[PDB]
């Protein structure tokens, strides 16, 4: 199906030393039955868990295709590259774990389309820029680390970054605002 | 004097004009009278003429070599597998005498050379692998002798030609894998009277089958597929005297199969799969000694007639996908070598015939969203080819054989959603290649046997909505595989381990609605990948492990058990406002 | 080199 498609183009692009992604058959009606992969009754995928796998090259923008995911764990593999801004695209996403990885570039705004978003791990990245004021409107956001990264502006201190504390934003490059140590020009 | 040449100088000039990294050419030597003992490069009769130069494989890379042309006697030249570039030179037609000519795999560009039509003594072109482009020459039509004309997988972007049908000698049409225009099939390709294959495999093609293709009474190979042909399949079809294979899938075809498909003595593959076909499977078509027969995702409705269990040279039936109704034949597998069953998605009843695996060759048992019933065969418990077993979404009753849980090549074994009872036998142990069990929504009951643990690949146990019973062996801990443990709605009872460490890859461990006691280990914390975590519906007692906060957790629920103390620091947040709901002394 | 798919079968399964 179309969402099999999409996970068989993720393979391709990701490098899989140790064949954890050996079960994704694009011959199969459904991804279903592929290992790391959960369905819903509908057989829709609503979880991708490929953490700690070893895993390297760089994400697709066809994860977006994915609508009913609720849960992308990519997190503790050497993943490179940007973050997709079609994962913007994942209305029902409740988790995005990208953490231990070597993500670089901008956290897209698309991530505050995410609306019933409640984990977003992108710590211990390469990631560069602003955190973006659109993940304030995510009434959803429950967990957010940030950390480990080499992000830069003021930290939003609304709406769900109100409760925030300063361990979600350390170690960050240029980082200011109320929560940082700095205060912003 | 008059049969003296100098072919050993015109090859010499071959081999300047192209790129050779790796010394393909390195007999080649200026200083040999003859060339007739180099490499790729034959003599066939007198004179120490040149008549055939096969250089395939050879990493040469240049643009054609126009000078081969001088070598008189040249019959065949084959550069296949090469970096030959550029676009293929007009004056390629000086090659006079070439009956075969192999430039397959290669570089090649542009447009075709119309004077490939003004060779006449051509048989055999190949074309395919290169990067042609435009309008397929009005001169292909005009061709002597021509018996192979293939242009597969390029990036040819005209119509499909009608004047192609005018090549009296053609025996294999092949336009395969090309961005044509979308156009319909000439109905002119039905005068191909010496025609033995018509590959035109995703050649954007629109339109009907023309009732004319009936007339090629010599076609072996008919494939059509991958295009957006519309209408019925022409009864006129019957007429495919010598047809072995008939490839129409993933078309927009409509009506019934025709019952002419009966007439054709050598049909062994039919692959119709992917279409909005109606009505029943002919008895006629059935009655063929098919090795093939994929009909899956149409809208065909009836029996499945008992005359395919005849055949005895039936390997794949796929078939999924459809409304059929009533059961599968009596003898299916007993008389043919089976290796792919797929009647997925159907609404068939009645218990599975009892010898589908009587060759031993079955490998995938695919039977889901059916209205199955009775036992699992026995004989089944002696299938050791099999590779994939779906038997979920039936009515099917009875306790496993015992053989049936220790197949060595099982790698998915999934019983869901039917009312199978007994326990799982220690057989389990012998499933070597078992990656995913998935028995869950049965009425099993016992124990987990201690064997299941010998599965050291074991990497999903879904197991609920069962009556499963007793502690969890102490062998399930050693599973370093295991990604997914779903073992809720059961009876399972007894204490959690220390051994819950050796679970390095678990990503979900799912024992709610059991009866479980004791304290939750501490060795918890020490599961880095798990993320999805219910321990809820039971009698989990103690102080939850401080361990749990460092844990990412996406989910977690300790509800409804009587777990006391305070709340771990990082827990006691509003976020777990339902995970531990219904612990009196918390 | 362009890996070609032969004149067969359709594999799509469950
Ligand atoms: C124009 O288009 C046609 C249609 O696609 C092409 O034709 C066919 O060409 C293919 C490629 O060679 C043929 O495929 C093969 O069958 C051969 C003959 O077969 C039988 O005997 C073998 C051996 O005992 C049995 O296994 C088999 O079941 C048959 O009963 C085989 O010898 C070939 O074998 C090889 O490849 C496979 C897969 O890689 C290996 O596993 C094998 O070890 C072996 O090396 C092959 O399977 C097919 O038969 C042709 N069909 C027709 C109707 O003619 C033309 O080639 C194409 N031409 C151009 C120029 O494009
Ligand atoms: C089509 O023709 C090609 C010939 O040009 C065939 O390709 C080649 O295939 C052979 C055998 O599989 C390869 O050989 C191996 O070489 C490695 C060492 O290799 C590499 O180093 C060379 C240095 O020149 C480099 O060109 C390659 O890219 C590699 O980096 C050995 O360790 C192995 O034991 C073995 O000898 C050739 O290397 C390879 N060459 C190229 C250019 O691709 C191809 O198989 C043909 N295809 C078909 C279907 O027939
Ligand atoms: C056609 O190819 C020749 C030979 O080059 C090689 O094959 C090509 C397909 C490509 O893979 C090249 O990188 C290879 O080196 C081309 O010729 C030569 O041009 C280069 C500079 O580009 C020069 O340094 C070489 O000495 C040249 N060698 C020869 C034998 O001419 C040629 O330009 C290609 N033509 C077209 C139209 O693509
Ligand atoms: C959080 O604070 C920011 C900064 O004041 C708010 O900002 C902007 O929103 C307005 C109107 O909604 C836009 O026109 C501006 O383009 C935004 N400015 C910046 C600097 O991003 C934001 O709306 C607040 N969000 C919530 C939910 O209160
Ligand atoms: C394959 O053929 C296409 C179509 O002719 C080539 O496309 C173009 O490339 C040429 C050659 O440099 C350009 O001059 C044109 O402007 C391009 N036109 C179009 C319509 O794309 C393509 O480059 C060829 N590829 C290879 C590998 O040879
Ligand atoms: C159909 O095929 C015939 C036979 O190959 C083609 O024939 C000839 O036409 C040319 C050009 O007019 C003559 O010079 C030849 O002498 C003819 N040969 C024969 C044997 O008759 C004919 O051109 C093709 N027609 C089309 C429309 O492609
Ligand atoms: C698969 O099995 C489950 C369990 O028997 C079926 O689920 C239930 O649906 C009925 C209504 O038809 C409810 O009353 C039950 O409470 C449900 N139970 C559970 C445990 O979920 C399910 O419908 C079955 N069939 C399919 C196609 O999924
Ligand atoms: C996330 O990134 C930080 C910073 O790169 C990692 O940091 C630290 O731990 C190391 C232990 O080997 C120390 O040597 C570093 O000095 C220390 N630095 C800081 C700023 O804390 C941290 O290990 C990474 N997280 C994980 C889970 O690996
Ligand atoms: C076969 O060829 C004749 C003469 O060239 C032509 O009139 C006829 O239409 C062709 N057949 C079909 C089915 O078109
Ligand atoms: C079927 O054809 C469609 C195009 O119409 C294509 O998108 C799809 O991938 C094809 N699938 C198979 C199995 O041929
Ligand atoms: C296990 O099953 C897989 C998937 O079907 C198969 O490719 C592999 O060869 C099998 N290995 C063994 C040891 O049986
Ligand atoms: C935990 O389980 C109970 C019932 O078993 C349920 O009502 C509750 O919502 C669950 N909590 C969470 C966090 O999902």
């Amino acid at each position: 199906n179309l969402e099999g498609d999409a996970l068989h183009t993720l393979r391709v692009t990701l490098v899989d030393p140790n064949n954890v992604l050996q079960s994704w058959d694009p011959t199969l009606v459904n991804p279903c039955t592929w290992f790391h992969v959960t369905c819903n009754n509908e057989n829709s995928v609503i979880r991708v868990d490929l953490g700690n796998a070893e895993l390297s090259g760089h994400l697709v923008p066809e994860l977006g295709v994915l609508k009913n995911l609720q849960y992308l764990e990519l997190y503790s593999n050497n993943i490179t590259g940007p973050i997709p801004s079609n994962l913007g695209n994942l209305t029902n996403l409740v988790s995005l774990d990208l953490y231990l990885n070597s993500f670089s570039g901008p956290i897209p705004e698309s991530l505050g389309k995410l609306s019933k978003l409640r984990f977003l791990r992108l710590n211990n990245n390469s990631l560069t820029g602003s955190i973006p004021m659109s993940l304030t409107n995510i009434t959803t956001l429950q967990v957010l680390d940030l950390s480990n990264n080499r992000l830069s502006g003021s930290v939003p201190d609304n709406g769900s970054f109100s409760l925030f504390t300063p361990i979600s934003f350390a170690n960050n490059l240029d980082l200011c605002g109320p929560v940082t140590s700095h205060p912003c020009p | 004097s008059s049969m003296d040449n100098q072919d050993g100088f015109i090859l010499q000039q071959v081999k300047l004009s192209l790129d050779d990294p790796d010394s393909y050419l390195s007999s080649w030597n200026s200083n040999d009278a003859s060339p007739c003992r180099w490499s790729g490069v034959s003599c066939a009769g007198d004179f120490s003429s040149v008549t055939s130069v096969d250089l395939s494989s050879a990493n040469l890379a240049g643009p054609f070599p126009s000078v081969i042309c001088r070598l008189s006697n040249l019959a065949h030249l084959s550069l296949y597998n090469n970096s030959i570039n550029s676009t293929l030179p007009l004056n390629i037609a000086a090659c006079k005498s070439l009956q075969t000519l192999d430039l397959s795999q290669n570089l090649l560009t542009g447009e075709l050379p119309q004077t490939l039509a003004d060779i006449p003594t051509l048989v055999h072109l190949d074309l395919t692998g290169n990067n042609f482009s435009g309008d397929i020459p009005a001169s292909f039509g005009k061709f002597e002798n021509l018996e192979v004309l293939s242009l597969v997988y390029n990036l040819l972007d005209g119509t499909i030609p009608p004047f192609l049908g005018n090549i009296s000698t053609l025996k294999m049409l092949n336009l395969s894998y090309n961005p044509f225009s979308p156009s319909r099939i000439p109905p002119e390709f039905g005068n191909l009277t010496n025609l033995e294959v018509m590959w035109l495999t995703e050649c954007h093609l629109v339109g009907q089958i023309p009732d004319s293709l009936g007339q090629l009474s010599k076609l072996v190979d008919l494939d059509l597929a991958l295009n957006d042909l519309v209408g019925h399949i022409p009864p006129s079809l019957g007429g495919l005297t010598n047809v072995v294979q008939i490839e129409l899938y993933n078309n927009s075809l409509t009506g019934e199969i025709p019952p002419e498909l009966g007439n054709l003595k050598s049909l062994r593959l039919l692959d119709a799969s992917m279409n909005q076909l109606t009505g029943k499977i002919p008895d006629e078509l059935c009655r063929v000694p098919l090795e093939s027969l994929n009909l899956y995702e149409n809208n065909l409705e009836g029996e499945l007639p008992a005359s395919i269990a005849l055949s005895p040279n039936l390997y794949e039936i796929r078939i999924f996908g459809n409304r059929l109704t009533g059961g599968l034949p009596k003898d299916l597998g007993l008389n043919s070598p089976l290796r792919w069953l797929d009647v997925s998605e159907n609404e068939f009843s009645g218990d599975l015939p009892a010898d589908l695996c009587a060759k031993g060759e079955l490998e995938e048992l695919l039977i889901i969203h059916n209205s199955f019933s009775g036992v699992i065969p026995e004989s089944l418990a002696d299938c050791r080819s099999l590779t994939r077993i779906r038997l979920a979404y039936n009515r099917f009753s009875g306790s496993v054989p015992t053989g049936f849980w220790g197949l060595p090549h099982v790698n998915l074994l999934e019983l869901v959603n039917n009312s199978f009872s007994g326990e799982i036998s220690k057989s389990i142990g012998g499933a070597s290649n078992l990656s995913l069990l998935i028995l869950s929504n049965n009425e099993f009951t016992g124990s987990l046997p201690e064997e299941i643990g010998s599965l050291d690949n074991l990497n999903q146990l879904s197991a609920s909505g069962n009556k499963f019973s007793g502690s969890l062996p102490d062998s399930l801990m050693s599973l370093g595989e295991l990604g997914t443990l779903d073992l809720h709605g059961n009876q399972f009872s007894g204490e959690l381990t220390s051994g819950i460490k050796s679970w390095k890859k678990l990503n979900e461990l799912n024992l709610a609605d059991n009866e479980f006691t004791g304290k939750i280990p501490d060795e918890i914390g020490s599961l880095s990948v798990l993320n999805y975590l219910d321990l809820s519906g039971n009698m989990f007692s103690g102080k939850i492990p401080v361990s749990l906060q460092s844990l990412k957790l996406n989910q977690l629920n300790l509800s409804y058990n009587r777990l006391s103390g305070d709340l771990p620091p990082s827990l006691a947040k509003d976020m777990y406002k339902n995970s531990f709901i219904g612990n009196p002394g918390l | 080199y362009v890996l070609v798919p032969p004149s067969g079968p359709s594999m799509r399964h469950n």
